């Protein structure tokens, strides 16, 4: 239940890598969590964070409304790249989503 | 019963105010003639002789 | 005014605080400045002064403005700037 | 059919030449109070 | 002293000045106060303008011209009313453009509303046309009241009930002149409700990103944004009344009644050019009237075919390239519905109208699929 790589696979990276290039958040210095829709899953999720890793977020957050507001965007030394790009909410909103669930077949008994 | 407004301070307050009160009379008349094009009172103003005789 | 005579001679009490002053307003003033010439300071203030000397520093006058702690609420620097005149006025 | 058409463009006149005084004026009045955003800086200072 | 405590000024305050706004909001989102503008504005000329119409067949055409030539500057209101009803339908578009683009809509309940109000200036600037008993003012209210006549079983009562009559006529003018009338004011009311629902959340931003940690006082900076943004409003408005009066106005209206003679290419407004030909398009009766409803009412369903993980398309280039594809099928759909019935016209405009559909029903959700999958969401 495992081997394999794949120059295929680095294509299908490097098409994701390029769709992130393209959706340009890393230019506000945004990671991919901080763009997510907040609906009621992701609400819990934000308020299951650590302190760093919630504080972080807001600073990263306000950079952006702030770049926005000038229309502007960081240096491109300073995007986040693909790849140094941490999934931080995830496992949070993965877990908040299992509960939910759970609840829900509850419900149906 | 108006008593409660008559005293020194009161007096005091009201002299601090008159010249602004005065200006505010000032920028009201102005401003009245100038929106009505109060021919009487406009006609003495040198220039703003826009209506001839 | 009498706060001002209170709160000067209320603190020059003992030598420490007399002694601060001594070797301060030399540094500042050249002087030392008698109770009494602050005195005659005070006496000169009335209503007309206090409104000429506020309305100097103060009146339609640019703050500098810190601030720590819980302040999402602190009013935004426009806003107190236009707290710094009065329409009315 | 249209008698109103030379009042109408002198008029036009005057909205395009108050228009090109106010416009200008109006949006540096916006600049101004906007300055205070626009140059504002950031700084995170975690523990 | 305080705007906080007052019962009234507390409306003011917590609506037009303490509202705390986010810090980014773009100039797409001046738009509503535009629309707020152009609904006072419709107000105060359309009420002098009501000083001196009169609602009768006969004398009908003649009292507008009454007001443009004899009433002391009737013309210029009677242009910045006409000029105005372009204006509103022009900050309508961009306003539910902005709200798509940006994923407002997800604001269920205010975004509700906006259709609503929708329906109710569409309704209320059909009234206003007829009005004046020109040639299209007749032929267009006739076309459009018929449209009710394709309803099943009692598509004919009720279009003789809305008529008054065997077919528009007297009755109906008068009707009209009523409804025109007390529309604005009822549109009035539902946007109010629309901006006591809108502050329960606040406005939504360019990001599609929460701005609760960078919010701003809507008064000094929206406040002015806003008057700025009003001027150009203004501009605009102005340079058609004072340079182009009629530019968007059809020729025949200045030509009295014929409910014997219909002319010989009837053309809409403008603003109904897209759906005009969505309704054209499909040569059905029914089925003409039904996709030209779908054609609006589907604003209604966008909500349930959000499918990003992500508010806003700002960071989605797909989405981008087939919300520009939508715009430019909504150009397309405009240039057809102003043109004849005919060969080339026919096939571009029956292609343009599945696009639409196409596009919102299938094509935006399933972009927004594959934008999560990219993203390894
Ligand atoms: C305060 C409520 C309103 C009143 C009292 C009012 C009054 C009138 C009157 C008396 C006319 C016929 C005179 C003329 O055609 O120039 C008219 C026409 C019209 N109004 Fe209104 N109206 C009101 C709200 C609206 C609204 C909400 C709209 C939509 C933006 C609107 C757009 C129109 C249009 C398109 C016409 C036909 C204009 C033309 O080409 O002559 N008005 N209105
Ligand atoms: C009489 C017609 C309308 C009026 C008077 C009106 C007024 C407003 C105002 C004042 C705002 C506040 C901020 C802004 O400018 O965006 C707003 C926002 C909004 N309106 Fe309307 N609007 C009208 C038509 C619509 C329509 C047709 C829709 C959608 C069918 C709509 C849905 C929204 C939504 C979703 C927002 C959210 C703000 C955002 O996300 O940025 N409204 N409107
Ligand atoms: C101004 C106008 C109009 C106004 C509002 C409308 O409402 C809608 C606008 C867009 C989409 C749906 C309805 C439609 C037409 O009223 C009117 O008589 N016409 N003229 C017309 C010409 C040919 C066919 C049908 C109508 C309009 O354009």
């Amino acid at each position: 239940g495992r081997p394999a790589v794949s120059a295929s696979s680095r294509w299908l990276e490097g098409i994701r890598k390029w769709y992130y290039n393209a959706a340009g958040f890393n230019k506000l210095g945004l990671m991919r969590d901080d763009t997510i829709h907040e609906n009621d899953d992701v609400k819990e999720a934000i308020r299951r964070l650590p302190e760093n890793l919630y504080d972080d977020r807001v600073f990263r957050i306000k950079r952006a409304l702030d770049l926005s507001m000038r229309q502007q965007i960081l240096p491109k030394e300073q995007w986040t790249k693909y790849e140094e790009d941490k999934s931080y909410l995830e496992p949070y909103l993965k877990e908040v989503i299992r509960e939910r669930k759970e609840r829900e077949e509850w419900a149906k008994k | 019963m108006l008593t409660r407004f008559l005293g020194p301070r009161y007096r005091q307050l009201a002299r601090n105010w008159v010249p602004t009160a005065q200006l505010w009379g000032a920028v009201g008349a102005v401003g009245l003639v100038w929106a009505t094009d109060w021919r009487l009172i406009l006609d003495w103003v040198p220039y703003i002789n826009g209506k001839f005789k | 005014k009498n706060l001002l005579r209170n709160a000067l001679v209320s603190h020059l009490d003992g030598t420490t605080p007399v002694c601060e002053d001594i070797g301060r307003s030399l540094l500042t003033y050249g002087r030392r400045i008698p109770l009494a010439e602050w005195e005659s300071r005070i006496a000169e203030v009335d209503a007309r002064v206090v409104r000429e000397v506020c309305s100097k520093y103060f009146y339609d006058q640019c703050p500098a403005v810190a601030g720590f702690g819980p302040i999402e609420q602190l009013p935004d620097y426009n806003r107190i700037r236009s707290g710094m005149f009065w329409l009315r006025f | 059919a249209e008698p109103e058409h030379d009042h109408r463009k002198r008029m036009g006149l005057k909205m395009l030449l108050m228009m090109g005084l106010l416009l200008p004026l109006v949006y540096a009045m916006k600049r101004h109070k906007w300055s205070v955003l626009k140059s504002r800086k950031l700084a995170y200072r975690p523990p | 002293n305080i705007r906080k405590s007052h019962p009234l000024m507390k409306i003011v305050n917590n609506a037009f000045i303490d509202l705390p706004a986010p810090s980014n909001i773009s100039s797409w989102w001046n738009f509503g106060s535009l629309l707020g503008i152009c609904l006072i504005l419709q107000i105060l000329t359309g009420l002098f303008l009501a000083m001196h119409y009169t609602s009768d067949t006969t004398t009908a055409f003649s009292s507008v011209t009454h007001i443009c030539r004899d009433v002391n500057y009737g013309w210029i209101i009677r242009y910045m009313h006409a000029n105005g009803a372009s204006m509103f339908f022009i900050c309508l578009y961009m306003h539910v453009g902005r709200g798509l683009y940006y994923g407002s809509y997800t604001f269920l309940e205010t975004w509700n509303i906006g259709v609503i109000l929708l329906l109710t200036v569409m309704a209320t600037a059909f009234m206003g046309y007829v009005l004046p008993w020109g040639q299209m003012s007749f032929w267009g209210a006739t076309v459009i009241t018929n449209l009710l006549s394709a309803i099943p079983y009692i598509g004919t009562n009720l279009v003789e009930w809305i008529w008054g009559g065997f077919s528009v006529d007297k009755a109906t003018l008068t009707r009209f002149f009523a409804f025109h009338f007390i529309l604005p004011f009822i549109i009035m009311a539902i946007a109010m409700v629309h901006l006591l629902f809108l502050h329960e959340t606040g406005s939504n931003n360019p990001t599609g990103i929460s701005s609760d940690v960078d919010k701003i006082p809507f008064h000094p900076y929206y406040t002015i944004k806003d008057i700025l943004g009003a001027l150009l409003l203004i501009l605009a408005l102005m340079l058609l009344v004072l340079f182009a009066p009629d530019l968007l106005g059809d020729p025949d209206n200045y030509t009295p009644a014929n409910p014997l003679n219909t002319p010989p290419h009837i053309k809409p407004e403008w603003y109904f050019l897209f759906a005009y030909a969505i309704l054209r398009s499909i040569p059905n009766k029914l089925g003409g009237v039904l996709a030209l409803a779908f054609s609006i009412l589907i604003l209604a369903l966008i909500p349930l075919l959000h499918t990003s993980k992500q508010r806003s398309m700002m960071f989605r280039p797909l989405s981008q390239c087939l919300f520009w594809a939508l715009v430019a099928d909504l150009l397309t759909l405009t240039w057809i519905g102003g043109q004849p019935v005919e060969h080339p016209y026919i096939t571009i405009g029956q292609l343009a109208s599945v696009l639409y559909f196409l596009l919102i029903l299938v094509l935006m959700p399933t972009a927004g699929t594959i934008e999560n999958k990219l993203l390894k969401w």
